[PDB]
C-alpha cells in the first residue's frame, strides 16, 4: 500500500535455530543482555517479532513475495491423492487395446 | 553473552527501524522537493523529526557499550559511526547559543542584500545580478565596487558571529576527545585499528600539503597565463610581476575561474565543441539523454538502473504547475528505491549532469549490500569523483562521435584540444589553491594558531602567498571575507573539493590503464571496458565497509593519495603554458598592491 | 619431543603419586582429628613429612621447564602451582630465622596470659574468659582495661618479632620476581596468559577500593545507628558527633559485632525466629538434620552424598571416651573418599553449620574430576562464598516452614525481618571496614609507605578515618595492634574474607534470578531451582581449571568483582537506617578521642 502495509511480520530474533518444519508463534521478550528484564520491552530486551511495511515504491528486492511449498511424501494407508486419469473415445465393432 | 552479541543485536535491529524511517524521510523530503506545498513541507518536517529524535535516542543507547571490548571492525565502525555523541555533548545554554549562531549566519548569508549610492532603491541580492555583473561585467570600477561592498556588508555583521562560532566549535570539538573543531572535520579520513592501511587526521595536512607543493608549478604557469591575458583586458590596474586583484577572477569569491575564458581564450577564432544544436536537429530529449547514458553505463559492465527508476524518477520540469527544486539531485530513497531529479533540457551541459547524477545512483546502488551505517561512500570525497569521472569520459569526442552527436566528418585538432584543456584547467586546477588556501585558514583559525587580531590580516597574506590574489583596497580587521562564502558562514567542509579534485584524477588514470588507452588522459574512454567497470565495481560495492586507503589501492593500487595523475592530465596544457609563459615573467611578487 | 610431552608425562606421574601420599597424609589426620592420641599424632607426622618432602622434591624437579615454550595453559597452570619455590629461594639462614619468628609469634600468641592488678594469681588467657567478658561485660572500666591490657602484653612482646617478619617476607617474595610479600599474597587473583579474562595483582587494590568506596554509606549509617544505641548503654563515654571506642565493639578487636545485638536491638520485644525448642519437641537428631540438608541440596539439583559420607563421617559427639576437634570441619581426603567432622547439637545454629559444610562438601565434589593441582575452588574466598549462600537460603522462615520446622500458623512481619536484616549486617558489612583496613594496612607497610616508625600512628589514623573507632588511651609506638589479632601474628591472608564477603551476595543475586525470586533478596530460597542448581554446578565443577573471572562470569555474568548484590541485600535495612539515622548527625569527627 502507499502507505505502508506492515500487517506482515516475521521474527528477528530467537534463542535457537528452529528444526525442520518448526511453527514457533511465541512472542516472548527475546532477552539479550543478562538479566531476564521480567518480560519487559526496553534495554537489551527487545521483541522477536517485526514488521515489513511493504510499499508500492520499493524495489524489486524489497517487494513482496508470495511463496508456497505443496509438499508430497509417503506412508501406508493408499490415497486419492492421484492425477487426473484423462480418457479417450469408445469405439464399437474392432479389437482395440482398453 | 559477551557484549558482542548485544552490539550486534542492537546493530540488527536498529538497520531495521533505521532503514524503515529514512526511507520514510527520504520519500517525505522527495515529494517536498518534486511539488512545493505546504502539506508536503508538514508531511517533511514531522517526518524528519521523527526520524532525529529515533538517531538520537538511538545513539543515546548506544552509548551504554564500551567499545573497547568489541574485535568486530565492522561492528566497531558502526557504533562509531552512531555513538557520536555530537553537539549534545555541551551544556543546554552553548547548545542554544550555537543552534542560534548557525541559523542566524545562515539567515543573513541568504537574506542578505547590498544597498547601493547609484539610486537609494535599487538594491540586489547575490545569487541573481550580482552574480552575473561579476562574471559578464568588463568595467573595472563596477564589478570592484560590488566586490568590496557584498563584503563590506556581509562581513562585517558576520563578524561577531563568527568570533562566538570559533570559540563554540572549539569547545565543543574538545570535549569529544579532540583537539578542536578543525580536527573533528579531519576525523572523516581517520583510518584505525588495521594495520598496513591505517591513517591518522593529522597526516591529512602533510599529505595535502605535499600535493600543493607539486600541484604550485602548473598553477603558477596558469596564472601567470591569465594575468598576461588579462593585461589587455583591464589595462591600467594589472602589474607585469605582480599578483592579480581579486575583483577580476570572474565571480564573487574567485572559487572558479569558468567566466574568464571569454577574456583568456587562447583561439577563439574555432569555437569550442558543442553538440546543443546537433541535438536538437535529432529530436532528443530527456529521455533518450538518460537512455543513452543507460547504454553507455552498462556497456562498462554496470547494472542497469531499477525499473522504479524510470516510473518514479522525474526527469523534465512538468512545468510552473507542479513546482520542483530544479537542482539537479540523486535520490536514494533505499529499500531498492533509487530516483534522479533534474529539469533535463536539451543541452550538453545537462547531457553531462545527466551522466552524472547516472553514475553517482550507480555508486549508490553498489553498496547497497551494505548496513544502513554504512551505506555510503568511501569518503566525503569519493562519490563527487566518480559522479566526475563519468562526465569526463562523457565530454570526450571519441565519445560524442560513437554514438552519433559529433559527425563523423571532423577529425580532432591541437588547436581544440588546447582550448578544451585549459577550459577545464580554469575550474579543475584554478580552484586548487584557493580551496587549499581557505582550508589551511580555517585549520589554522580552530587550532589558535592565528590570534583574533589577525584573522583578516593572515589570511590576506595566505592569499598573497598561495593563490596570488592582491586586495583591491585596504580591509579594516572588522572585515570578514572567509564568512562571506557559502560553505564558510553555513559550517560545511571545503576540504572535499580538493581531496575529491585529486581522487577524480587518481581514478582516472586509474581506469585508463585497463582500457589499454594509447594516447594522452584527456582523450580516455573508459567505453566497453569491461575490466576498468568491474575494477571500478569492486570498490564501489565496499562503499564504507572498509577504510578509504584499502578502497583506493583496490582501483589506483596506492594506498594514499596522488596527484601525478593531475599533473599527468595537464602535461600537454603544462607544457603548452610553458611555451607561452615566456614573454613575462613567471610569479608574482606579493609585495605589490593596486593600492 | 618436545618440553610439552615431558611436562605432561611429569604432571601425569605427580598426579597419580601425589593423590596417593595426599590421601594417606589426610587420613592420618583425620584419624587424628577424630581420635587425640600418640599414635595418631605419630601418624599424622610421619605421614605429613613424607607428603611434604614428596612435594618439595617433586616441585624441585618441576622448575627444570622454562615453562615459556609451553602453551597449554592447563599444563601452565599446573606447573605454575606446582614449580613456585616458595620459601626455599632465600638462604637457609634466613629460613631457619623465619621459621624460628613464625613459630614464636604463634606460640606468643596462643601461650599469652594477662597478669591482672586485681589478685597476683587471677590471670585469665584470651580464648576463655577475656572473651566472655569482651562479649558479655556492660562495665566500661573493666572491658576497656582488658582490651588495654591484652595489647599492652601481647603486641609490645610481638613488635620485635614484627619487625624481623616484615623485612624477611619482603626479602623472600621481592626474590620471587615480586615487589613485596604483599603483591605475592595478591597473586592468588592474578590471571595472565587469557586475553578477556586477564586479571593483574594492581587491579585487586583498585577494585576493592572502588567496592568500598559504595559499601561507606551502608557502613556510615549503621555505624551512626550502633553509636546513637551505645549511648544509654554507656553513657558519659561516647560522643554524638565523635568516633566509637575500640572497647565498646564486642570483641577483643572488634572484628565482628555479633555481641552488640543484645544493645542496638530495634525491637527486643519481640524474639528472633529461632527453631531450637521446636527441633527437641520432635525428637530431631544429627542424622535428620544432615539428612534434612541434603534433602535440600538434591532438590536444587545436586548429587547426593557418598555412601562412604554416611559411613564414615563423625556427625555426632562420641563423648570424651573418643576424643576429638569439636570444630565444624569438611574433610575431602581424596579418591572420592568425603566426610563430616562436628559435633552436631540439636541448634538452628548446628543446623545452618551443617548446610555450610554440605555445601563445601558438594563444592568439593564437584570438582572431583580435575588433576589434583586443580581441585580447588576458584579462589580464597569462592569456597566460602558458596558454603555461606546455602546457610543463608536455608536459614529464611519459608524454608524454615516449608520442612516442618516452623508452624504454618505464622506469618512473618516487618518487624522481625528488620531484626533479622540488622543482626545480619552486624557480622556481614560491620567486618567489611575492619577487613580493608586491615589489609589495607598489611599491604602499605609491606610495600614500604609506611616507616617504621609510623607503624601504630597510621594504623590508628586509618582506623578513625575508615572505620570509625578511635583508641581510647594514647598508644607508644611500641605497641603492636595488628598483631594482636591471630590472622597477623600466624601470617594468614585477610582479604579473603572480603571478597567472599562481596561473591557471597553477587551468587545469591545471581542465583534469585534463576529462581524467579518475586520479593527482596534477603527472602530468597534455591530450593526447588534445577536452572540455579545446574547453573552454579557447571562453575563449580570446572574448580581451578579455568580463571576465576570465566568462573564468576559462569553464575553471575560478570567478569570483576561487583558490590551492587549486598547493598541490594540490605536495601530494606538501608532505608530503615536512613528513616531512624536522623536524629543525630549522621559520621564521626576522627579528630575527637576519649582522652
Ligand atoms: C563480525 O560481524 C559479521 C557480520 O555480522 C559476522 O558475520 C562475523 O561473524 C563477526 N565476526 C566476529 C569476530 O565477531
Ligand atoms: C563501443 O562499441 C560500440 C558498439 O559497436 C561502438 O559503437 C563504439 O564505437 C564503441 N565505443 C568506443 C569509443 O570504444
Ligand atoms: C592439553 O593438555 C590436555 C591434558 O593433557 C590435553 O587433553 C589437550 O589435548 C592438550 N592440548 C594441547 C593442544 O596441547
Ligand atoms: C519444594 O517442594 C516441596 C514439595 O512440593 C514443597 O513441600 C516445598 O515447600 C518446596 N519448597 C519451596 C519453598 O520451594
Ligand atoms: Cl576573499
Ligand atoms: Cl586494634
Ligand atoms: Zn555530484
Ligand atoms: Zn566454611
Amino acid at each position: 500500500k502507499v502507505g505502508g502495509n506492515y500487517n506482515y511480520l516475521y521474527r528477528l530474533f530467537r534463542k535457537s535455530n528452529l528444526k525442520p518444519f518448526e511453527r514457533d508463534i511465541s512472542t516472548e521478550i527475546y532477552q539479550a543482555g543478562n538479566k531476564p528484564c521480567n518480560g519487559v520491552a526496553g534495554f537489551n530486551c527487545y521483541f522477536p517479532l517485526r514488521s515489513y511495511g511493504f510499499r508500492p515504491t520499493y524495489g524489486v528486492g524489497h517487494q513482496p513475495y508470495r511463496v508456497v511449498v505443496l509438499s508430497f511424501e509417503l506412508l501406508h494407508a493408499p490415497a486419492t491423492v492421484c492425477g487426473p486419469k484423462k480418457s479417450t473415445n469408445l469405439v464399437k465393432n474392432k479389437c482395440v487395446n482398453f | 553473552s559477551t557484549i558482542e552479541e548485544q552490539a550486534k543485536t542492537f546493530l540488527d535491529k536498529f538497520n531495521h527501524e533505521a532503514e524503515d524511517l529514512f526511507y520514510q524521510s527520504s520519500l517525505a523530503s522527495w515529494n517536498y522537493n518534486t511539488n512545493i506545498t505546504e502539506e508536503n513541507v508538514q508531511n517533511m518536517n514531522n517526518a524528519g523529526d521523527k526520524w532525529s529524535a529515533f538517531l538520537k535516542e538511538q545513539s543515546t543507547l548506544a552509548q551504554m557499550y564500551p567499545l573497547q571490548e568489541i574485535q568486530n571492525l565492522t561492528v566497531k565502525l558502526q557504533l562509531q559511526a552512531l555513538q557520536q555523541n555530537g553537539s549534545s555533548v555541551l551544556s543546554e545554554d552553548k547548545s542554544k547559543r550555537l543552534n542560534t549562531i548557525l541559523n542566524t549566519m545562515s539567515t543573513i548569508y541568504s537574506t542578505g542584500k547590498v544597498c547601493n549610492p547609484d539610486n537609494p532603491q535599487e538594491c540586489l541580492l547575490l545569487e541573481p545580478g550580482l552574480n552575473e555583473i561579476m562574471a559578464n561585467s568588463l568595467d573595472y570600477n563596477e564589478r570592484l565596487w560590488a566586490w568590496e561592498s557584498w563584503r563590506s556588508e556581509v562581513g562585517k555583521q558576520l563578524r561577531p558571529l563568527y568570533e562566538e562560532y570559533v570559540v563554540l566549535k572549539n569547545e565543543m570539538a574538545r570535549a569529544n576527545h579532540y583537539e578542536d573543531y578543525g580536527d573533528y572535520w579531519r576525523g572523516d579520513y581517520e583510518v584505525n585499528g588495521v594495520d598496513g592501511y591505517d591513517y591518522s587526521r593529522g597526516q591529512l595536512i602533510e599529505d595535502v600539503e605535499h600535493t600543493f607543493e607539486e600541484i604550485k608549478p602548473l598553477y603558477e604557469h596558469l596564472h601567470a597565463y591569465v594575468r598576461a591575458k588579462l593585461m589587455n583586458a583591464y589595462p591600467s590596474y594589472i602589474s607585469p610581476i605582480g599578483c592579480l586583484p581579486a575583483h577580476l577572477l570572474g565571480d564573487m569569491w574567485g572559487r572558479f575561474w569558468t567566466n574568464l575564458y571569454s577574456l583568456t581564450v587562447p583561439f577563439g577564432q574555432k569555437p569550442n565543441i558543442d553538440v546543443t544544436d546537433a541535438m536538437v536537429d535529432q529530436a532528443w530529449d530527456a529521455q533518450r539523454i538518460f537512455k543513452e547514458a543507460e547504454k553507455f553505463f552498462v556497456s562498462v559492465g554496470l547494472p542497469n538502473m531499477t525499473q522504479g527508476f524510470w516510473e518514479n524518477s522525474m526527469l523534465t520540469d512538468p512545468g510552473n504547475v507542479q513546482k520542483a527544486v530544479c537542482h539537479p539531485t540523486a535520490w536514494d530513497l533505499g529499500k531498492g528505491d533509487f530516483r534522479i531529479l533534474m529539469c533535463t533540457k536539451v543541452t550538453m551541459d545537462d547531457f553531462l549532469t545527466a551522466h552524472h547524477e547516472m553514475g553517482h545512483i550507480q555508486y549508490d546502488m553498489a553498496y547497497a549490500a551494505q548496513p544502513f551505517l554504512l551505506r555510503n561512500g568511501a569518503n566525503e570525497g569519493f562519490h563527487e569523483a566518480v559522479g566526475e569521472i563519468m562526465s569526463l569520459s562523457a565530454a570526450t569526442p571519441k565519445h560524442l562521435k560513437s554514438i552519433g552527436l559529433l559527425s563523423p566528418d571532423f577529425q580532432e585538432d591541437n588547436e581544440t584540444e588546447i582550448n578544451f584543456l585549459l577550459k577545464q584547467a580554469l575550474t579543475i586546477v584554478g580552484t586548487l589553491p584557493f580551496t587549499y588556501m581557505l582550508e589551511k585558514w580555517r585549520w589554522m583559525v580552530f587550532k589558535g594558531e592565528i590570534p583574533k587580531d589577525q584573522w583578516m590580516k593572515k589570511w590576506w597574506e595566505m592569499k598573497r602567498e598561495i593563490v596570488g590574489v592582491v586586495e583591491p583596497v585596504p580591509h579594516d580587521e572588522t572585515y570578514c571575507d572567509p564568512a562571506s562564502l557559502f560553505h564558510v558562514s553555513n559550517d560545511y567542509s571545503f576540504i572535499r573539493y580538493y581531496t575529491r579534485t585529486l581522487y577524480q584524477f587518481q581514478f582516472q588514470e586509474a581506469l585508463c590503464q585497463a582500457a589499454k588507452h594509447e594516447g594522452p588522459l584527456h582523450k580516455c574512454d573508459i567505453s566497453n571496458s569491461t575490466e576498468a567497470g568491474q575494477k571500478l565495481f569492486n570498490m564501489l560495492r565496499l562503499g564504507k565497509s572498509e577504510p578509504w586507503t584499502l578502497a583506493l589501492e583496490n582501483v589506483v593500487g596506492a594506498k594514499n593519495m596522488n596527484v601525478r595523475p593531475l599533473l599527468n592530465y595537464f602535461e600537454p596544457l603544462f607544457t603548452w603554458l610553458k611555451d607561452q609563459n615566456k614573454n613575462s615573467f613567471v610569479g608574482w611578487s606579493t609585495d605589490w598592491s593596486p593600492y
